[PDB]
RNA sequence: AAGGUAUGUAUCAAGCUUACAAG
RNA sequence: UCUGGUUUCUCUUCAGAUCGCAUAAAUCUUUCGCCUUUUACUAAAGAUUUCCGUGGAGAGGAACAACUCU
């Protein structure tokens, strides 16, 4: 696998590394599979899923669990294992269980609001169980 | 030149001695890693000793990997029944290509088979893993004898004597 | 049977063909472009001798040519489809512009390449068992007492009102 | 340096994780190119660095 | 590249078009 | 003792500068040159644009910004 910085990487990347390449291994799966019966947008719901559990998996690792170094960590951002942007919306306060960067663009949005992912569901009306049209559930 | 050989380079040999000569099929391991995994691990196991190819579509392709002869008894060293790794540039355009065989969804097991011609029916349907080293198609163009008896299964099939694996990548323990 | 060399590389070129060579012409060292190279650069050396008539060879007694093809060019080919025919003289056998037509005169309905290619891919009288089959003048083989009964009906056959002029034979 | 009726080669399953060969690289020896060394093949050499360049 | 193998009618599908207003 | 700010992203007009230490294509008006007619053209002048870029300016944040220039 391509990991264009020649590094001979930091420790403990081996830990890590069987994790990482199950998820991209299922990151190859989601991305591969075909597009019939999923029915337009749906069939690029997973995509972010796995993103958001992979950037979610060496954030609860680095600043939680606080198994990782920093350096470790910032070679996994600079690599690509994660995203920059994202872990910078998720430690702001009000919104850590986010889904992806797509339902805080407020210009996405034609009405030039954030989606309805981003609602607290227990202030909405009771049931409707709607799931995000761009970024695939709340 | 002018003549574009048009699909990925390989990895990994076997050469396989049938009773009609020896074939020595050579693997797209990259681009095809789980079925090319079952087919060095089985080979690897002495499992397709004995196994004869008990049906020919003559021109169309040749099936093998059955040890109960029937056309059903597949047993992958997954357990069950593993996906289809389909690929752009591995297509059924030609004679020497190896391919899972599949009967619908993502259910392939030891029952593979060589095509005989081309067989542009059974794109994105089956998994190619292997091609046919050339001046050994001609022995597995043996296979394809006129004797079918039936609408498959001639009289007297040719049966996998020996199977050896000349280059192994993907470190692997037979059972 | 093809007994295999039994070694683990594998069939063909490592770069896959992507040196493919076009070698469809006379090799370099025998071109004609390098056979003037020669012959300049041996009139080159020979200047000072004046006539020590060692001889050389052919030309050299005192880059045109055929010229050498890029080796690393496969050119792009289409088909030309299009056939220069008069319409007129091939179905008419008379062309308005006589022989200052542009084009062919020719007269052969000969199917272009593109149509061989897309078709390149593509008894009687009682209805009973035979009893004594028997015979008259005209082929006639009906069943014997049936045709006795017949000749009571009519004394002329049956399938064409043929004479029997009472001639009934097996 | 590919066939016609060939699409073209689709990068997912075909060099996503085929490793790249080599660069060119030039090798460049320590004590006289001692101050280069570091950066010399680097796709912008100084970017994260407000020694010697601007910014990002 | 056009300038040459005419164009003008009458029946027979995909291409493209909205997936709508509606007791 | 007090004074106290570089990056990065978006807008806001001004550009008079080798805005660019190099250099595209178009339109118009004339002379060329090939030319049979028209676009493809030629290669000089004049005057115009488009385009690939840049310079100084207001504002909004965010990025260690509290390290400290002052
Ligand atoms: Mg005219
Ligand atoms: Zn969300
Ligand atoms: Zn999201
Ligand atoms: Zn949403
Ligand atoms: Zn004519």
């Amino acid at each position: 696998k391509v990991k264009r910085s020649r590094k001979a990487p930091p420790d403990g990347w081996e830990l890590i590394e069987p994790t990482l390449d199950e998820l991209d291994q299922k990151m190859r799966e989601a991305e591969t599979e075909p597009h019939e019966g999923k029915r337009k947008v749906e069939s690029l719901w997973p995509i972010f899923r796995i993103h958001h559990q992979k950037t979610r998996y060496i954030f609860d690792l680095f600043y939680k669990r606080k198994a990782i170094s920093r350096e470790l960590y910032e070679y996994c951002i600079k690599e690509g294992y994660a995203d920059k942007n994202l872990i910078a919306k998720w430690k702001k306060q009000g919104y850590e269980n986010l889904c992806c960067l797509r339902c805080i663009q407020t210009r996405d949005t034609n009405f030039g609001t954030n989606c309805i992912c981003r609602v607290p569901k227990s202030k909405l009306e009771v049931g409707r169980i709607i799931e995000c049209t761009h970024c695939g559930c709340r | 030149s002018n003549i574009y050989i048009q699909e990925p380079p390989t990895n990994g040999k076997v050469l396989l001695k049938t009773t009609a000569g020896d074939i020595d099929i050579e693997l797209w391991s990259k681009e095809a890693p789980k079925a090319c995994r079952n087919f060095i691990q089985l080979c690897l196991e002495a499992y397709y000793d004995n196994t004869i190819f008990h049906r020919v579509v003559p021109g169309f392709i040749v099936q093998g990997g059955d040890p109960t002869g029937t056309g059903s008894g597949g047993e992958s060293i997954y357990g069950a029944p593993f996906k289809d790794e389909f690929h752009s540039r591995l297509r059924f355009n030609r004679r020497g290509l190896v391919a899972m065989a599949n009967a619908g969804s993502h259910d392939n097991g030891s029952q593979f088979f060589f095509t005989l011609g081309r067989a542009d029916e059974l794109n994105n349907k089956h998994t190619i893993f292997g091609k046919v080293t050339g001046d050994t198609v001609y022995n597995m163009l043996r296979l394809s004898e006129v004797d079918i008896d039936d609408d498959e299964r001639p009289h007297n099939p040719h049966k996998i004597k020996s199977c050896e694996v000349l280059f192994n990548p993907f470190d692997d323990i037979i059972p | 049977v093809y007994k295999s060399t039994r070694s683990a590389k594998p069939v063909g070129p490592e770069d896959m063909g992507a040196t493919a060579v076009y070698e469809l012409d006379t090799e370099k060292e025998r071109d004609a472009q390098a056979i003037f190279e020669r012959s300049q650069k041996i009139q080159e050396e020979l200047r000072g001798k004046e006539d020590d008539k060692i001889y050389r060879g052919i030309n050299n007694y005192q880059r045109k040519g055929p010229i050498r093809a890029p080796e690393h060019l496969r050119a792009t080919v289409r088909w030309d489809y299009q056939p220069d025919i008069c319409k007129d003289y091939k179905e008419t056998g008379f062309c308005g512009f006589g022989d200052s037509c542009k084009f062919l005169h020719d007269r052969s309905d000969y199917k272009h390449g593109w149509q061989i290619e897309r078709e390149l891919d593509e008894c009687f009288i009682c209805r009973q068992s035979f009893q004594n089959p028997v015979v008259t003048k005209c082929r006639h083989y009906f069943c014997e007492s049936c045709a006795l009964q017949h000749f009571r009906t009519t004394p002329r056959c049956y399938v064409c009102d043929q004479q029997t002029n009472g001639v009934f034979n097996p | 340096p590919f066939d016609d009726e060939e699409p073209p080669l689709d990068y997912a399953d075909n060099i996503l994780d085929v490793e790249p060969l080599e660069a060119i690289q030039l090798e460049l020896d320590p004590e006289e190119d001692a101050p280069v060394l570091d950066w010399f093949y680097d796709h912008q050499p100084l970017r994260d660095s407000r020694k010697y360049v601007n910014g990002s």
